[PDB]
């Protein structure tokens, strides 16, 4: 388990975000006083970076 | 004169358009009455019960998104809509008549319209 | 019985996986499918490239307006 | 939410007004097409503006050179007949979305309170938008221009104490002349920039109450950001608007015209049919139609009257014509009066087109007189539908 | 769905690469339809055009 | 670091590009 | 305090931000009249405008016109020598105060965080004006205004690649004739409205982050609302200009000018004294001063990027000049080097001026290039003064 | 660095900083605007009410002082402390603690705001 742990370094990370975060889709669940809440297609827009 | 659907064939028309459009919004002609027009719709709301004001204001919401969708109610509830059955001409009636007596006799005006 | 619990209470204290839209004049995907999320952004580049063309155009044409004239081109000599 | 440090550049001071104002600004989730117009007309007067300037970096003011540096810009220039073809059907294009709004804001009765300060300098846009394309159409200097400078300018000495005083003064002499023509060109560079002055007070109004919807029901439980939901739906106005403009600039250039423009102003001969571009006919229908011509600039003046005294009117409760079937017939009816009119401006002054105009005016007078009698009868509509 | 999905991770991964290739297809599909157009123009209007006329250099 | 100057170099060459099709050079570049 | 019913009209909505921003803005209560001098550089733009536009009711942009147009201004329009002259002189003025307005900001460090986006305004500010009162003294075609253009136009070629592209394009067509005099009418008409945009948002940065005091300290402890402190000081500004510029005006209206301006345009014979205006002198001696075309304009450039770099520097805690004898020595010595310079430009090519010109140019990148070390050193003051 | 008791210009500088902050009846370190730093504020947040309440005032009065067009009288110019410091302890210490955060991979605590 450890050595599975530290087999993971930046490369890694970047690669699995890259296939589980960038450009995909969002589930979102909220309640209360949410009329502040940003809707869809504000989350789904920020899941990725124009910059780069 | 006072023309009634009773006494006049076409305000009976009239009606019949009224509450024809209405229903298919599904929305009591008193929801119409602009809060931001007259000032004395917003003092009328302001002493109406919370259930009647948040009844009106879900009925308005159903109304905005219905219209954003290009639809209209399902023809159930739109044979289960009731317009005209008011819930603020009285109040509304009450307020004016008190700001005309307070008008009438000395007396500042209990709120005013801000310029613009 | 007594109660006859609103519509927003019963929808918040009981969640089901049958969840039920609009679909007017949106129609939903078969709950089991792929998101058609390229061909969109490939629509998208197309109208970019015609809106690119476009200011291309225009700011070309202005500037060259202010350029010089087929009357002192046709004057020097 | 304590700003210790930078979230959102858009949130920063240096972006916050305009974040707030154009990203961030709620709008009711269920406009509709017709508000684009509003949204169209300031690029019809940016397309204006920067045609304009490019313009006149090769018009020449004078009277002996006017019509051959527009000639000039014609021929010479490279890519100088897209720029005074843009300008030109831009103007026409400016005036019927212009049009347009205005149409819409009757028909939702958007000039109902609380947007009075809204129409009124909406009305104002328009007194600047009517003398800037005239003074500018005076620009080219053809026998169209000329003559249509004349009769209208010529028509201010109907004020009974100054008059002739008035109209010398504006002349710059004893008629239309150089003097005219040079004043003009600086009036019309002038006036555009006062004009977008003008349109950010407008916007500045409508923003402070937000605003209306087709319903014409209060609408602040459902709204949305105006980015991107509205910016869309105004994209796809703007290329729609801009075939539209493609279409008059590169096939119908000059059908929006009047082919005696490209005669060169002869002060000596006078044109068989003298009328202004096609958008200033009902106002010179309705002048013409009342004689007396005295009479027929009071006439121009209440027509203004009546339209900023629009949104002073009686109780009239419910505002979306909707839900208003007489006043939607009475709308109807307005518009159809409206086109009319504009038809009965380019006519002869000749039989029986007196007569349809007189009563054109009349009907579009009656327009104004009336719908204060319909909010006051219907003020009283819930006690007699009641079904209790 | 493929062919999209393809040229998807081809080309819009990054920005910069995403405004490159919008900039070089604006490029392409101008030039494809000038060519189009003018195609169209010869084949409509034929013995119009300026080098056509028998006798365009017999003015001397 | 090395991200941000592969990054910057991409987009350098795309406002290259960009500013090769605005002026349309061709006939310029004999190298 | 809920709203209910309205108090004043200030608080109105319709001037509520008039209110804030105009009248009820609090003001440091220390401030000299130098504050009143950036108020006046406002007015004398607002004047420049007004007359701008009367005088462009009689201006022709023709090569052969422009030249009697003016002096038909001068001899036949009803009051028209006044209109002139105080367009010209106004201009000398406008650039009068506007250096006095950059040099109290220079005297007492207001270019300072957090003033930096306020004196990057100020920097692109100075660039419109330079660029503006340039084509606008083109316009009157006389031998300086011809020849000025000339030079000025012809020293872009200094640009490595597409210099010589550039300066074409700029003439259009190989020369500075009549298709440069149109294009520089328009322009110079069209930059002041610019020119007012840029103004407001220099105020609504400067608004933003208050404002400085002769003491450089905070001042948020003894605040005053502007008016009407603050309007009677700088009406007694505005009187004291008035009657300066009135002097300018009406008794000695041609000593700010060069006498070469009243020939007609000639571009066959060169007057032997080719220099701009008063107020562009200074950066005509450095450029001048500096030879190899190509590293006049690069030195051009650094003086701007001098200019935008004062803002952004390390430590610089103390601001004022009244507790910094050695930066206030250093401010006093580059005024000096400043008034010298602008005194050379004006002088031949001939020696000693050019060892001059090239030892004062140096002395002002001088004193921008030894701000700095004033302020690490002034940062590293405190922990050796102390008396204990 | 030779400035103190070593250098004739710099005791001369040091008598006219004395001088001139002593004849508006302030201090060193009242000069440093928190608003020019954000760290100034940072450390006149930490610093003891009644030392910024002090300050305070001292800057209230020397503004109220140039607007009158005069200074202070004789006897409260005697009885003055130009360089008795408040801030440089803690200035440095709010430095020192940005300097590691940023060392050593950490968000600022607080930052500037564009404007
Ligand atoms: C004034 C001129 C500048 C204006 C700038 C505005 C945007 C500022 C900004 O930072 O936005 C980012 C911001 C991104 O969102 P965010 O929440 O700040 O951050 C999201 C990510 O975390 C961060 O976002 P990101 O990382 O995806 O990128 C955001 C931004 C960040 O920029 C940077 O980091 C530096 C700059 C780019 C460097 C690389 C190049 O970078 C870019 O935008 C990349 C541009 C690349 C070059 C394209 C060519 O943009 C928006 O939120 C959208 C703004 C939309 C504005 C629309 C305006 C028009 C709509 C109304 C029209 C009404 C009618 C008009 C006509 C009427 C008649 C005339
Ligand atoms: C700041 C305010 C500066 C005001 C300068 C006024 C001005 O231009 O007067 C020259 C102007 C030129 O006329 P002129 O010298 O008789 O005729 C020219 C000939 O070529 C005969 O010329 P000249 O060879 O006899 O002497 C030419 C000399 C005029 O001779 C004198 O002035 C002699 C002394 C009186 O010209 C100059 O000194 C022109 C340059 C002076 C102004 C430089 C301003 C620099 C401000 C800072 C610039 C910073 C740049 C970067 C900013 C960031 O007027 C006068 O010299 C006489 C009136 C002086 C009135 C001074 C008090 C009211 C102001
Ligand atoms: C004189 C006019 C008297 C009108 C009296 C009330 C008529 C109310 C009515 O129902 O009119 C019929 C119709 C609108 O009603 P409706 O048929 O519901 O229209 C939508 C669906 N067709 O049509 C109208 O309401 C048209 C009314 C036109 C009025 C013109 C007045 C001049
Ligand atoms: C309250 C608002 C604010 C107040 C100010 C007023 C605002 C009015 C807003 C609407 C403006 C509409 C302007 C209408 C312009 C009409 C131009 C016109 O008359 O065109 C006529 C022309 C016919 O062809 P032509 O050969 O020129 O005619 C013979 C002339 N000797 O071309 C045509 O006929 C083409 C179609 C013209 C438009 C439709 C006309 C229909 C009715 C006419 C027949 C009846
Ligand atoms: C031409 C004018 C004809 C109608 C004259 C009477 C009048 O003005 O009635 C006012 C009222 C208008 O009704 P309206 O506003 O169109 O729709 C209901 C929502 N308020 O219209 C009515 O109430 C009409 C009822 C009687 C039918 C016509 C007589
Ligand atoms: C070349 C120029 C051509 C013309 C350009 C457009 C000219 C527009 C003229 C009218 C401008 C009026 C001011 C608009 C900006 C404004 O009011 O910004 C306010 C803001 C003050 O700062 P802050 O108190 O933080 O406000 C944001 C949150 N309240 O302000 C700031 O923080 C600074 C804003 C700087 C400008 C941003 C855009
Ligand atoms: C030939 C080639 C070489 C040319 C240059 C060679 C000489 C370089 C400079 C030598 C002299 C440097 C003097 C520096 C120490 C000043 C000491 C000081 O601050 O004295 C205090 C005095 C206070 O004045 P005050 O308050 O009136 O005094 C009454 C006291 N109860 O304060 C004062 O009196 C203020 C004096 C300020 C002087 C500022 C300018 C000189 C110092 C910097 C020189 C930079 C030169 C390059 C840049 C020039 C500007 C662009
Ligand atoms: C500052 C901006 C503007 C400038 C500099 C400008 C300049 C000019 C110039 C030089 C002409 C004469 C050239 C020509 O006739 O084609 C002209 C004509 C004209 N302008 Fe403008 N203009 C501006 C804005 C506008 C606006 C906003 C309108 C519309 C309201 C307008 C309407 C016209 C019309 C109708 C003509 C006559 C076109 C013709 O018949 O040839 N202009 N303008
Ligand atoms: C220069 C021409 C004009 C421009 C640029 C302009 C611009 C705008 C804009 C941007 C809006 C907000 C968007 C919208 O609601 O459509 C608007 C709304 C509005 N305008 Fe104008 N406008 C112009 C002329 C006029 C005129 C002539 C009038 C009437 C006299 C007018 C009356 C209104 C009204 C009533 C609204 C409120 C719309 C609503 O009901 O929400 N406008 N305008
Ligand atoms: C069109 C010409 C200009 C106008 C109308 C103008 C207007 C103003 C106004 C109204 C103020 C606020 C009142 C005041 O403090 O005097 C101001 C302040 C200021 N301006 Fe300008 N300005 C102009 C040019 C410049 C230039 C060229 C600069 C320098 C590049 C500049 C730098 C500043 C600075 C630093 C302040 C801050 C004042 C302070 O620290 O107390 N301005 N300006
Ligand atoms: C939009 C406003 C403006 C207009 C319409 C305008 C128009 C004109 C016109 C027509 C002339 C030539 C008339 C003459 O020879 O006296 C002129 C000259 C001039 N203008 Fe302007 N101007 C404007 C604003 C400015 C501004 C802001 C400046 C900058 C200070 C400026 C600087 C000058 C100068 C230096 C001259 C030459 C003075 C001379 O005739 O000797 N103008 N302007």
């Amino acid at each position: 388990l450890f050595a599975r742990i530290d087999a993971v370094d930046a490369s890694t990370i970047k690669r699995v975000a890259n296939r589980f975060i960038y450009d995909k889709d969002v589930a979102i669940a909220a309640m209360g006083p949410i009329q502040r809440l940003p809707d869809y297609n504000w989350f789904r827009r920020r899941t990725y970076w124009n910059r780069y | 004169s006072f023309l009634d659907p009773k006494k006049n064939w076409l305000a009976a028309q009239h009606m019949k358009s009224l509450v024809k459009r209405l229903s298919k919004y599904g929305l009591r002609y008193d929801d119409l009455y602009d809060p931001y027009y007259d000032l004395d719709v917003k003092e009328a709301l302001n002493r109406l019960p919370k259930e009647v004001v948040d009844a009106r204001h879900a009925r308005l919401k159903r109304a905005i998104d219905l219209s954003m969708k290009h639809e209209y109610l399902p023809e159930d509830l739109q044979a289960m809509q009731t317009p005209f059955r008011g819930y603020l001409q009285d109040m509304l009636a009450l307020v004016k008549r008190e700001r005309a007596e307070r008008e009438a006799l000395g007396g500042l005006p209990l709120y005013q319209r801000s310029i613009p | 019985l007594i109660p006859e619990i609103p519509a927003t209470v019963a929808a918040v204290k009981n969640p089901s996986s049958k969840i039920i839209y609009d679909e007017h004049n949106h129609e939903r995907f078969p709950p089991g499918d792929p998101s058609k999320r390229a061909f969109a952004y490939f629509v998208l580049t197309g109208g970019r490239f015609v809106y690119a063309s476009l200011i291309r155009l225009l700011v070309l044409k202005f500037v060259l307006s202010m350029s010089a004239s087929k009357d002192v081109l046709a004057l020097a000599s | 939410t304590i700003r210790n440090q930078r979230f959102s550049l858009l949130k920063e001071p240096i972006s916050s007004t305009l974040n707030q104002h154009l990203i961030d600004y709620p709008t009711p989730s269920n406009l509709s097409y017709w508000w684009g117009f509003g949204s169209l007309a300031g690029i019809c007067l940016v397309i204006q503006i920067v045609t304009g300037v490019f313009l006149a970096m090769h018009y020449t003011p004078h009277v002996d050179l006017a019509f051959n540096s527009v000639e000039h810009v014609m021929r010479d220039v490279e890519g100088g007949w897209l720029l005074r073809y843009m300008h030109a059907n831009g103007a026409s294009m400016f005036f019927i979305v212009v049009y347009l709004h205005i149409f819409r804001g009757l028909y939702y009765a958007s000039y109902s309170s609380p947007r009075e300060f809204v129409w009124c300098l909406g009305v104002v846009i328009f007194l600047l938008m009517i003398v800037t394309a005239f003074t500018g159409y005076v620009l080219p200097w053809g026998q169209m221009s000329f003559w249509g400078a004349t009769v209208i300018t010529s028509l201010a000495s109907a004020i009974p104490v100054v008059g002739d005083t008035i109209v010398t003064w504006l002349w710059g002499g004893f008629s239309v002349d150089n003097a005219t023509l040079n004043r003009f060109f600086s009036l019309h560079y002038l006036l555009p920039f006062l004009l977008v002055g003008a349109s950010l007070l407008h916007l500045a109004a409508l923003h402070q109450y937000g605003s209306n919807n087709p319903l014409g029901v209060h609408s602040e439980m459902d709204q949305i950001s105006f980015y991107p939901y509205f910016y869309v739906k105004d994209l796809v106005g703007w290329v729609a608007f801009a075939i539209f403009f493609s279409i008059w600039i590169f096939y119908a250039p000059n059908v929006l015209g009047h082919p005696d423009n490209y005669i060169p102003a002869n002060p000596m001969s006078t044109p068989p049919h003298i009328v202004p571009e096609w958008y200033f006919l009902p106002i010179y229908a309705i002048l013409r139609s009342i004689p007396d011509k005295s009479g027929g600039v009071a006439a121009i003046a209440l027509v203004f009257i009546c339209l900023l005294a629009l949104p002073f009117f009686k109780s009239m409760y419910v505002r979306s014509s909707s839900f208003r079937p007489i006043y939607q017939g009475i709308f109807w009816l307005l518009l159809a009066d409206c086109l009319l009119l504009g038809w009965i401006g380019c006519q002869p002054v000749e039989a029986p087109f007196v007569t349809i105009g007189q009563i054109s005016s009349f009907v579009f007078f009656l327009f104004f007189a009336i719908t204060p009698i319909l909010g006051r009868v219907g003020r009283g509509i819930p006690n007699s539908y009641t079904t209790d | 769905g493929g062919i999209f999905e393809s040229l998807y991770k081809v080309v819009m991964r990054r920005n910069s690469v995403y405004v490159t290739f919008v900039i070089a297809g604006a490029f392409l599909g101008e030039r494809a339809v000038d060519y189009g157009i003018h195609k169209l123009w010869e084949a409509n209007n034929v013995g119009k055009r300026y080098e056509d006329i028998p006798v365009l250099g017999q003015k001397l | 670091q090395p991200a941000d100057v592969k990054a910057a170099a991409m987009w350098g060459v795309a406002a290259a590009t960009g500013g090769l099709y605005l002026v349309q050079v061709s006939i310029l570049v004999l190298p």
